[PDB]
């Protein structure tokens, strides 16, 4: 009769077009809810995320409207793809809801740190990453909230990343959690952050808390130096500047053999390659820390370098939307809605 | 030199 349908999903109602069926929940990345369906026109496992009224709120609706523009405009092997966009009410006054529909992976990465892996796989996940990240920076997208639960894999050993609602707790950028200001390396903290994770097998820096984070962080890698600490905020540096202070551990200390595969046949792939690529990516002041592209130059990673992957013709944003600007939430329902309507194509 | 990974356990 009329398109869509309505599936109550616990309280949840998911109204989406008929060719899609069987919906399971799967999980709630970031800023909606997410479930699994089949879609019985392409024959095919996908994931369809549902978007509330994301209009309500400045907050909301800057990532909607980020993640919506993103979405369309950037299409690579390793960031998450795009199948369908809809939403059931037939106009702007009655506009409520959107749905984004993207291929559903068979994991979190949080799944994969679990796990024992052998260089190869750690190494090219780690490859994969990064050429994606490179691929977002290359138009001048920082990701900004790089971090296993938005970062999926398939057991075929591909890996993409997905989310750029958050792009313009211990795996944000130091400059990120203390308002300092940054650039695209941001994003190679969080990098080092899960590589570490995945060699350790578990929480890089246990808690328990939002904020036991960043202690244990100094005390394991050290107290960073004074021109660092300068560049603080005045009143946030006295917070950091009164902590005990560390020397922290050498990476052989933090990252000791023990906690690697066996060294691989393959010359560039052993722990002290690994180790010394972490302690140039796990480094607090970002300043000191190594760009995209020198860790895909760095030996442990450049095994699998492909120019055609790593070196794609950017994404182009309109840069009219440059969106730093406040709308109001009004002006934020027109535009999600417009950017919906001429996204919208499939049924 | 090495063959990218083609899988990945899972289960």
């Amino acid at each position: 009769d009329n398109n869509f349908y309505s599936v109550e999903i616990g309280d949840s109602t998911f109204t989406v077009l008929k060719r899609y069926q069987n919906l399971k929940p799967i999980g709630s990345g970031a800023q909606g809810i997410v479930v699994a369906a089949y879609d019985a026109i392409l024959e095919r496992n996908v994931a369809i995320k549902k978007l509330s009224r994301p209009f309500q709120n400045q907050t909301h609706a800057k990532r909607a409207y980020r993640e919506l523009v993103l979405m369309k405009v950037v299409n690579h092997k390793n960031i998450i793809g795009l199948l369908n966009v809809f939403t059931p009410q037939k106009s702007l006054e009655e506009f409520q809801d959107v749905y984004i529909v993207m291929e559903l992976m068979d994991a979190n990465l949080s799944q994969v740190i679990q796990m024992e892996l052998d260089h190869e796989r750690m190494s090219y996940l780690l490859y994969q990453m990064l050429v994606g990240i490179k691929h977002l920076h290359s138009a001048g997208i920082i990701h900004r909230d790089l971090k296993p639960s938005n970062i999926v894999v398939k057991s075929d050993a591909t890996l993409k990343i997905l989310d750029f609602g958050l792009a313009r707790r211990y795996y944000r950028a130091p400059e990120v959690i203390l308002g300092m200001g940054y650039k695209e390396n941001v994003d190679i903290w969080s990098v080092g952050v899960i590589m570490g994770e995945m060699i350790k097998g578990g929480v890089l820096f246990p808690g328990t808390d939002h904020i036991d984070q960043w202690n244990k962080v100094i005390e394991q890698l050290g107290t960073p130096s004074p021109e660092f600490m300068k560049k603080l905020q005045p009143t946030v540096r006295t917070y950091v500047e009164n902590r005990p202070k560390y020397a922290g551990y050498s990476f052989e200390k933090l990252f000791p053999d023990v906690l690697f595969p066996a060294d691989s046949e393959h010359n560039k792939l052993k722990a002290s390659q690994a180790r010394d690529l972490l302690s140039k990516m796990l480094v607090i002041d970002a300043s000191k820390r190594i760009s995209v592209d020198e860790a895909l130059q760095h030996p442990y990673i450049n095994v699998w370098y492909d120019p055609s992957e790593a070196e794609a013709p950017p994404p182009k944003i309109p840069d009219k939307q440059l969106d730093e600007r406040e709308h109001t939430i009004e002006e934020w329902k027109e535009l999600i809605y417009k950017e919906v309507m001429d996204l919208e194509h499939h049924h | 030199r090495p063959k990218r990974p083609t899988t990945l356990n899972l289960f």
